[PDB]
């Protein structure tokens, strides 16, 4: 049936329907606004009423417009017709390309993997940045997370990930701009023009499907681009068999859009003001994003953290969701270190020895050991200084700066603002470097030889420059 | 909202009107009570702040005069005022 | 929300439902009900009366007795109606007509 | 305008209807029937012809169903030189007990702040003849400078001396808002200012200074607006006669929190560290009033309180 | 990430040893790991560890994860008591 | 049907309103006024009060239609009549808004007479998607040796202005737009938009003033919701400016835009948002402050050729408490922009003028987006200064007292007076006056004395040389080395 417009409050807009009722989550299309507007079904008010988020801009909606129900929810395309193509929330191309000639449509929303149907695969992702694959290593079709304040360092992180992995990747990648900048749009488009990984003109040969929703959008379709990227994702896992790869910059804004939306459905607010059903509507999609015994998905995922709070509940739900996680610091960053990772905050499920060996376990805890005894300090020399440790404090003062250096590292995509070459160290070469220095093996050497360098070999020649 | 005074029991009188019935303006009925504040409907006389007087003997404060009711603070035990007081 | 409505119509719907239970009404009652459901069904009328904003109370309090038919309607009908828009909530007709058939109902029954 | 009816009383807030055209916002009501001329300032206009007001002194003893009168204005004040050496109320009546602030003319004390093309291309320096201010912190005309330093380090004298001095240097008259005045303090600057005087109680053209005084025992709706009074009595003296004024305010703080007050009582919805959410307004609105025009200048002296000794508090 | 989950499986596992050990008497110690709110992904780690070890034979697992509605995430630990009663 | 109609003559109530197309007013208080009727009225629809005053359609509701109202609430009232417009909230737009002073709805208020405007922009349009743009490559020019060379800015940029109260925000702000015309002058122009949101009308009467006394107020546009201004009008005026601004930016043009300061739009935001009774969280914003500024700052940006090449810079300034830069707001816009400017109070409480805090400051794509002349000097500087910042805590041996040697000279070139911008060409020579050792024989306290006294002698010596590095755009060739290496040698002959 058809139905009429009630109420427009934002992007909530209430319709009659004087027959049948459209199900929650259901599409509608709104008529007579010049443009495809979308509207998704979030509940049914009583009095043959249903309350509805928009897909976009709800200004120029009049009481009364028609509205007709599609009689399913949000489809969009997918296969490998996605792959060089930039979508919408709502499935439309917005690469200027034409229209995307889909043999399959598919619902933004479905029922996550069943128990049964879990896989339980451990293997290193070895991504050769030291930080992470010494301390915190990344698991293959695990969930990866990048915890960040602002301009600290996330998406310039996520960049050199998708350079150090989806570039030696066998299958397919998918991109998911989420509530961030379309000029990073802009530019990572262009740039997977020039490395080949997207082509114009072979659009098979592309190997990354992109999906934007950002900044500039309402709420509704920030609330709902995750999905349809996710819903992307899915199909390659399954219905090819494969490894995917799906890149989410930044998850946060997810959350931030829905919390948006609640404020005008009429729920009383949570902590912060924050949407009561946050947890849940995380998990919903969280849970989506996961291995299957059918194929794998290895998500990375950055996550936004408002004023640098961890314990704002946006965040702090998300670690429950992950099998890794990098935590970016401020006051890591502002002493030059990059990438700014806090080497006591961030964890990986896969840092066992059964799983990475003991060679490797045993330098990680060493190193993580010296780390901690020397924050223990910093509170004592920030007064008296260093001339009050004791003769062995000193040492591990010592080896601890080193290390804290010998963990910054000059990556390929910062080259445009660093003017250093970027580096990839292999994760054999990482665990012996850092065993020697914590070992002693490098205590002759200065500070400043260790500070944004790849390997130990280029430590030592840059002690040999000086 | 629904508003106190738009009750069943308050509502006939209102309607139906007996002899000498009104008295709305010098005495009023306890329309709801609880915590040491009573409701009351009718008092159109009371000043704010004025001091009333429950059947018990206990005297209460007008602290609010609202549309369609006076709110009383109360200086003694509610367990003694019952709606219709 | 509108279930809010029924809150008032069960309580200003039952006022006059006593008074006609107890002292004698129900029975000739029934058809004032009737009678009245029937011209609020006047699509026009019912509307303008009813729902819209039109100012002044005083204006709607006579207008509502004189619509309805200065004949089917006893004492308290008249004074219900004016009480009723002189709370600023005479727009809800049709949820207490609703309730009062039922009272009906309910005082006839098996 | 028109004759309208009590309809609720809670606290500082007072509910009025209006049979005819009702009174805009901002518009001062006269509540009739009482035994002292109570003030009402309308604040809403909720819907079925009712307004809701907020009122300038106490509530106790109303009743629902009493008469009100709207002015067809906002609150109006004497204005002119017969307030100089008098101290007068939010409302304007004298709280000196001198009788009558006998005036030609009365002002509304909510004004729109200069027009654009009316402010002061330029940056002037208001000499005080004082020298470590003229030489290391020059005033500002128009401008503002917060006073910091509470009793005991010569407050009350700075305040007196540069009242003198813009009357000698600039022929300028001053006024004193003081926003929660200690009923003690007041008695004791009334006495200190006509024993210094800037105040002399025969001569009431020779006085230099008009004092406002919004009591610490007047309700929030008072505190409030009485730096506007204050305020618009000193408009009175750059707009009619080009001088250049001084605008004291004791204390800005108190200003703040009468308001946050106010806007408590009226259901708001609280801001930052329970301020007002008017907070930024309610500031700017009466602060932009205070600059060099065309014709002449207000130049605002204002006592500071810095709540937990915190800079940054809202 | 401070091995609080971690505590609780050990302990699952170490009670292989007494279950079995009935007449002797060393009394058997059934299990039942309750999970809420997890990662499914967590859970199945979890009961390939017990079934791996051999302590799945004397373990219940409850599972109300991520995905599973609010209502059924708060019965869960209800659930499983009653399991434990 | 048969026992009606004459119900309608008796009551005779309601002779006929027109519902679909006017409204009457319900109540009015807290700054939104709710509206029986408009029927027909769009969301986000222009409204007209009988006063004259303008409000936008925010909520329709089953029974009423909430109204903002762009003015004081004091001009409405029960009852008054209001009227559609039948149009999206827009403003006036084109180069007849040049040189000229506006409110947030686009009125005039100079008094200069009409507008004259020909085209009308809707202000809340949604940015331009990712096909159209393309990475920044054209110079903006501050004319601060500063920014220029370390902080360096590109058109269609978004680059922050944040600091403490008194430290020199908006002074940055005012040098860059004094700057651009040397090159309007030229035949590569850049427009400007000064959004003045909560500050003194004072301070705004001042700015027009130095414009106009400068001749820079021939290309600049400044729209104020000052101080007294109502917050609907605060909250609008940025959108306005911006759909102003992108008049130049689809016309192949390119315009500049100042946001001074969002910090006071987020506050006058929040008071709407809080009269209106919606959930507050962190700071008592509302959930949407991030989405108020995205949207805003999100259309600054670079056209492709194949939508004319124009573009839209902008200048955003957040004001922080105490330097807390991890604030709801601040980290906000940090995320949103592409780089900032940190200014310090420290700095500026020493006379480090502008307060320009080289380490923190960061500008990724505008670096690439720099003269090649500057290029060449300004890298090393950057390092150096660094450096000389990592060393300073000491005030040795030989080359660590040099370090403090050049450190402060390079300091001191980078101090700057007020309305003075320097064009890019004079900027490279002073740096490379520094950088190359012509410095390290003079007194620290003579080197400000020194640079005045160095482009005064160029400018009116050497113009040709200054006219070639320009025109030409280039390195430190070895031609103009031998130039640069004649104008240092004499000068500083006659200096001495
Ligand atoms: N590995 C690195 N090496 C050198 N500089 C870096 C590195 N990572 C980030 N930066 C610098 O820090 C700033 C932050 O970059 P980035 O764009 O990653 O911010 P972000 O916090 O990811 O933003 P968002 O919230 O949109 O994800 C940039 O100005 C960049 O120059
Ligand atoms: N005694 C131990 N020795 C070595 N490793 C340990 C020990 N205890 C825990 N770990 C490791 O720590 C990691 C995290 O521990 P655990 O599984 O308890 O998570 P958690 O503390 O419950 O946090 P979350 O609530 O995020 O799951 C595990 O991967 C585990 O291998
Ligand atoms: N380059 C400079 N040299 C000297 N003083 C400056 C300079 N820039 C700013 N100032 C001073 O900073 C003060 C405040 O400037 P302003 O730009 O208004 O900062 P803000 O916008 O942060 O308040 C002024 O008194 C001005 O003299
Ligand atoms: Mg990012
Ligand atoms: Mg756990
Ligand atoms: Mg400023």
């Amino acid at each position: 049936a058809n139905g009429k417009i009630t109420q427009v409050i934002g992007a909530v807009v209430d319709v009659q329907f004087d027959g049948q009722l459209p199900a929650i989550l259901n599409a509608l299309e709104t008529e007579n606004n010049g443009k495809r507007l979308v509207l998704e079904v979030a509940q049914h008010l009583g009095e043959n009423t249903v309350r509805t988020i928009a897909m976009d801009a709800t200004e120029g909606l009049v009481r009364g417009l028609p509205v007709k129900d599609t009689g399913g929810p949000i489809m969009v395309p997918v296969g490998d017709a996605t792959l060089g193509r930039i979508l919408n929330v709502v499935g439309e191309p917005v690469d200027e390309g034409g229209p995307v000639e889909a043999t399959q449509t598919r619902a933004i929303h479905q029922q996550a993997p069943d128990f049964a149907a879990q896989a339980t695969a451990s293997e290193i992702l070895v991504t050769g940045i030291k930080v992470i694959d010494l301390l915190a290593p990344y698991s293959k079709g695990g969930k990866i997370g990048l915890f960040g304040g602002a301009g600290v360092g996330k998406t310039v992180l996520i960049m050199e990930l998708i350079n150090n992995i989806a570039k030696v990747h066998s299958g397919y990648s998918v991109f998911a701009g989420v509530g961030e900048r379309t000029r990073e749009g802009n530019d990572l488009y262009h740039e997977m023009v020039e490395s080949g990984v997207i082509k114009p003109d072979d659009l098979s040969k592309s190997q990354v499907a992109l999906v934007y929703g950002q900044m500039n959008e309402p709420p509704g379709a920030r609330m709902r681009v995750a999905l349809t990227g996710l819903t992307v994702a899915e199909q390659f896992r399954d219905a090819t068999g494969t490894d995917v790869l799906f890149f989410v910059d930044n998850i946060f804004r997810f959350t931030q859009a829905g919390s948006e939306v609640s404020a005008l459905l009429g729920r009383i607010p949570s902590a912060v003001g924050y949407q009561p059903t946050l947890a849940t509507d995380m998990g919903a999609m969280q849970e989506r994003i996961t291995s299957t015994k059918n194929g794998s998905i290895t998500s990375i995922q950055a996550v936004y953290v408002p004023a640098d709070d961890l314990t704002d509940p946006a965040p702090a739900t998300t670690f429950a969701h992950l099998d890794a996680t990098t935590v970016l610091s401020r006051a890591i960053s502002e002493l030059g270190i990059y990438p700014a990772v806090d080497p006591l905050d961030s964890n990986s499920r896969i840092l066992d020895p059964a799983v990475v060996g003991e060679e490797h376990y045993q330098v990680a805890r060493d190193v993580q050991g010296i780390l901690q005894k020397y924050k223990s300090l910093q509170d004592i020399i920030a007064i008296l200084g260093m001339d009050e440790l004791s003769e062995e404090d000193k040492l591990t003062v010592a080896r601890a700066r080193k290390i804290q250096r010998f963990l910054s590292q000059p990556f390929d995509v910062a080259k445009v603002f660093t003017g250093s070459d970027g580096v990839q160290v292999p994760l054999e070469d990482t665990i012996k470097s850092f065993k020697a220095v914590v070992a002693g093996e490098y205590d002759h050497l200065p500070e400043a030889a260790f500070y944004m360098v790849g390997g130990i070999e280029d430590v030592k020649a840059k002690a040999q420059r000086l | 909202g629904i508003q106190a005074a738009e009750i069943s029991a308050i509502l006939k009188d209102q309607i139906k009107n007996f002899g000498q019935d009104a008295e709305v303006a010098e005495v009023g009925q306890v329309l709801s009570v609880g915590d040491g504040i009573a409701r009351v409907y009718g008092l159109d006389k009371v000043q704010a702040g004025e001091m009333v007087e429950f059947p018990g003997g206990i005297r209460g404060m007008v602290l609010n005069l609202e549309t369609d009711n006076v709110g009383v603070v109360i200086f003694g035990d509610d367990r003694d005022i019952k709606e219709g007081d | 929300s509108a279930s809010i409505s029924a809150d008032i119509a069960g309580r200003y719907a039952q006022a006059l439902f006593d008074l006609v239970r107890d002292s004698g009404g129900i029975d000739a009652l029934s058809s004032q009900i009737d009678d009245l459901a029937s011209a609020y069904d006047a699509s026009q009328d019912l509307r303008d009366l009813t729902l819209s904003p039109l100012y002044d109370r005083q204006q709607q309090e006579a207008a509502v007795g004189a619509l309805s038919e200065r004949m089917g309607l006893s004492a308290e009908l008249a004074n219900t109606l004016r009480l009723l828009a002189r709370n600023r909530r005479l727009f809800t007709l049709p949820q207490f007509v609703a309730k009062l058939r039922n009272l009906i109902a309910d005082a006839k029954g098996e | 305008e028109a004759n309208g009816k009590i309809t609720q009383v809670i606290g500082a807030v007072v509910d009025v209807q209006f049979d005819g055209q009702l009174p805009a916002i901002l518009n001062a009501l006269e509540t009739e029937n009482n035994g002292k001329r109570l003030v009402l300032e309308v604040a809403q206009h909720l819907g079925e012809n009712t307004v809701r007001t907020i009122a300038m002194d106490a509530t106790e003893g109303l009743v629902r169903g009493l008469p009100v009168k709207d002015t067809g204005g906002p609150i109006m004040v004497p204005v002119g030189d017969a307030t100089l050496g008098r101290i007068l109320n939010v409302v304007g009546e004298p709280v000196d007990e001198g009788g009558p602030v006998e005036a030609t003319q009365t002002r509304a004390i909510h004004q729109q702040a200069p027009d654009f093309a009316a402010q002061a291309t330029a940056s002037e320096i208001l000499v005080t003849g004082i020298k470590v201010i003229d030489l290391l912190a020059p005033y500002s005309k128009g401008g503002k400078i917060g006073l910091f330093g509470g009793a005991g380090v010569g407050k009350t004298v700075l305040i007196m001396e540069l009242i003198n001095n813009i009357a000698k240097v600039h022929s300028g008259y001053s006024v004193f808002a003081g926003v929660g005045e200690r009923t003690r303090e007041g008695n004791d600057l009334y006495h200190e200012m006509v024993e210094s005087g800037v105040i002399k109680p025969d001569d009431l053209s020779k006085s230099q200074v008009a004092l406002v005084y919004g009591q610490m025992n007047e309700p929030p709706g008072a505190r409030m607006r009485v730096a506007l009074t204050g305020l618009t009595v000193a408009e009175q003296f750059r707009d009619a006669t080009g001088t250049d004024v001084l605008f004291f305010v004791d204390n800005i703080f108190r200003f703040t929190q009468a308001g946050s007050e106010v806007s408590a009582l009226l259901g708001r919805i609280p801001s930052a560290v329970g301020y007002q959410p008017t907070l930024a307004t309610d500031m700017g609105a009466m602060q932009e009033r205070i600059t060099s025009t065309k014709n002449g200048s207000i130049t605002s002296i204002q006592a500071v309180y810095v709540p937990a000794d915190d800079l940054t508090d809202p | 990430q401070t091995g609080k989950t971690a505590i609780a499986l050990d302990t699952i596992l170490n009670q292989a040893n007494y279950n079995g050990r009935e007449a002797d008497g060393m009394k058997t110690l059934h299990c039942i790991y309750v999970a809420v709110g997890q990662k499914r992904s967590t859970v199945a780690q979890l009961v390939k560890k017990l079934e791996e070890t051999g302590a799945m034979a004397y373990t219940t697992v409850v599972a109300a994860t991520a995905s599973d509605p609010a209502p059924m995430q708060y019965l869960a630990p209800y659930s499983a008591t009653a399991m434990g009663e | 049907e048969i026992s009606a109609i004459l119900k309608d003559q008796i009551k005779n109530f309601g002779q006929d309103a027109e519902v679909a197309e006017v409204g009457q007013v319900l109540s009015v208080g807290d700054g939104i006024a709710r509206v029986y009727g408009l029927d027909k009225v769009q969301a986000g629809e222009m409204v007209e009060f009988p006063g004259g005053i303008r409000g936008m359609v925010l909520n329709l509701e089953t029974d009423n239609v909430g109204v903002v109202i762009f003015g004081d609430d004091r001009d409405i009232k029960e009852g008054d009549t209001v009227k559609r417009t039948g149009a999206i909230v827009e403003v006036p737009a084109g180069k007849e808004l040049l040189g000229r002073v506006v409110d947030a709805l686009g009125n005039p208020i100079d008094g200069k007479g009409p507008l004259n405007a020909s085209e009308r922009r809707i202000a809340d349009v949604k940015a331009p998607g990712i096909m159209p743009r393309k990475s920044v490559h054209e110079p903006m020019a501050t004319g601060l040796k500063s920014v220029d060379a370390m902080i360096p800015v590109g058109r269609g940029q978004r680059e922050l202005i944040i600091g403490d109260r008194q430290t020199g925000k908006t002074a940055i702000a005012l040098d860059t737009i004094l700057n651009q015309a040397n090159y309007n002058g030229r035949e590569k122009t850049l427009h400007c938009i000064y959004v003045a949101v909560g500050q003194k009308r004072s301070t705004v009467a001042q700015l027009v003033k130095k414009l106009e006394e400068t001749g820079a107020m021939a290309y600049t546009t400044v729209v104020a919701a000052t101080a007294s201004d109502p917050a609907p009008m605060q909250y609008l005026a940025p959108y306005s400016a911006t759909a102003m601004g992108e008049y130049f930016r689809d016309n192949g043009m390119d315009a500049l835009i100042i946001y001074d300061d969002l910090s006071k739009q987020a506050v006058a935001y929040r008071q709407m948002s809080l009269l209106l009774r919606r959930p507050p969280g962190r700071e008592a914003y509302p959930g949407d402050v991030f989405y108020l500024h995205s949207r805003l700052l999100e259309r600054s940006a670079k056209l492709n050729e194949a939508n004319g090449a124009g573009s839209l810079t902008a200048l955003p300034i957040i004001e922080t408490q105490a330097g807390d830069v991890s604030a709801y707001i601040p980290t906000n816009v940090i995320s949103i922009t592409d780089g900032q400017i940190f200014l310090e109070t420290e700095l500026f409480f020493q006379g480090i003028r502008p307060a320009v805090n080289t380490g923190l400051s960061v500008s990724r794509v505008g670096s690439a987006a720099q003269t090649k002349a500057m290029k060449s000097v300004a890298g090393p500087v950057k390092l150096e200064l660094a450096q000389y910042r990592e060393m300073a805590a000491f005030a040795l041996d030989a080359a660590t007292q040099k370090l403090l040697n050049r450190g402060a000279r390079l300091t001191e070139l980078m101090k700057q007076p007020q309305y003075s911008p320097l064009t890019n060409a004079e900027i490279v020579i002073v740096i490379y006056a520094g950088t190359k050792g012509y410095l390290d024989g003079i007194p620290v306290r003579d080197v400000t004395k020194w640079e005045h006294g160095l482009l005064q002698y160029l400018r009116n010596q050497k113009a040709d040389l200054l006219e070639d590095m320009t025109k030409n755009d280039r390195k430190v060739a070895g031609e103009l080395e031998d130039a640069i290496k004649a104008a240092l040698d004499g000068y500083a002959k006659t200096y001495a």
